[PDB]
């Protein structure tokens, strides 16, 4: 965990599977996510081809996951991925030739990247989540219900947050739907713009409710 | 973790 969040700071979200005259192939997300770039025809193959010259056909990104076994936490990463993947368009009108194909790799690996470890907290807060005092986990379409309940606080409440694929450096919106004791939307709003927007924004945002409404 | 990204089969 240490040793590897060291490894984030250089990202390596992607495998090449294929680089073909035709085609290009990368996978991501344990290859649940496959990248194809289609190039354009020529009479030579692409060692005699200009990289800053040679037309990107196709971009195709696709879903493999199995949506059927898949938990909810991985559904919504892809949720969240592909989003992003449809507010670029599939970066078809700026990344067109194998000159560009670098950065656009660089630019989605990085989105990539936080939405799987916003997985990651998810399923950390599926197992440790009653030591926080949060009961339950609900997803609902980009929708994070996270249910507190403690009769020793005497509070019980439904807090929802709002994400986006550009967790976590976005401040997130939320409601409350209070059942016990009078937690407010400003204490809510307090809570939360007391944590950075960086990585483990959910993670600290659940330790954070649980020091401030269930440790005093 | 192939335990929480399943493929199709
Ligand atoms: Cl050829």
């Amino acid at each position: 965990r240490t040793e590897e969040l060291l490894d984030q700071l250089s990202l390596s979200e992607w495998d090449v599977v294929e680089w073909s005259d035709d085609q290009a192939v990368f996978t991501f997300v344990y290859d649940t996510i496959q990248l194809t770039i289609t190039f354009e025809e020529s009479v030579v193959g692409f060692p005699f081809l200009d990289k800053r010259y040679r037309k990107i056909v196709d971009v195709n990104f696709q879903s493999l996951l199995d949506e059927d076994q898949a938990p909810p936490s991985s559904l919504l990463v892809h949720k969240l991925i592909f989003q992003y993947v449809e507010e670029k368009e599939s970066w078809k009108k700026t990344c067109t030739t194998q000159h560009q194909l670098p950065k656009m790799l660089e630019e989605f690996s990085l989105v990539v990247h936080h939405c799987r470890l916003l997985g990651e907290e998810i399923e950390y807060l599926k197992r440790w989540g009653p030591n926080y005092n949060l009961m339950n986990i609900d997803i609902n379409n980009n929708e994070l219900r996270l249910l507190f309940s403690s009769s020793a606080a005497f509070a019980k409440f439904e807090i929802t947050l709002f994400l986006s694929a550009y967790y976590p450096s976005v401040p997130l919106p939320s409601t409350i739907q209070n059942h016990v004791g009078n937690t407010s939307q400003d204490d809510i709003a307090t809570i939360l713009s007391k944590v950075p927007l960086e990585n483990n924004y959910l993670k600290n945002v659940v330790k954070q409710i649980y020091q401030d409404l269930f440790q005093d | 973790q192939r335990k929480w990204y399943p493929l199709r089969p």
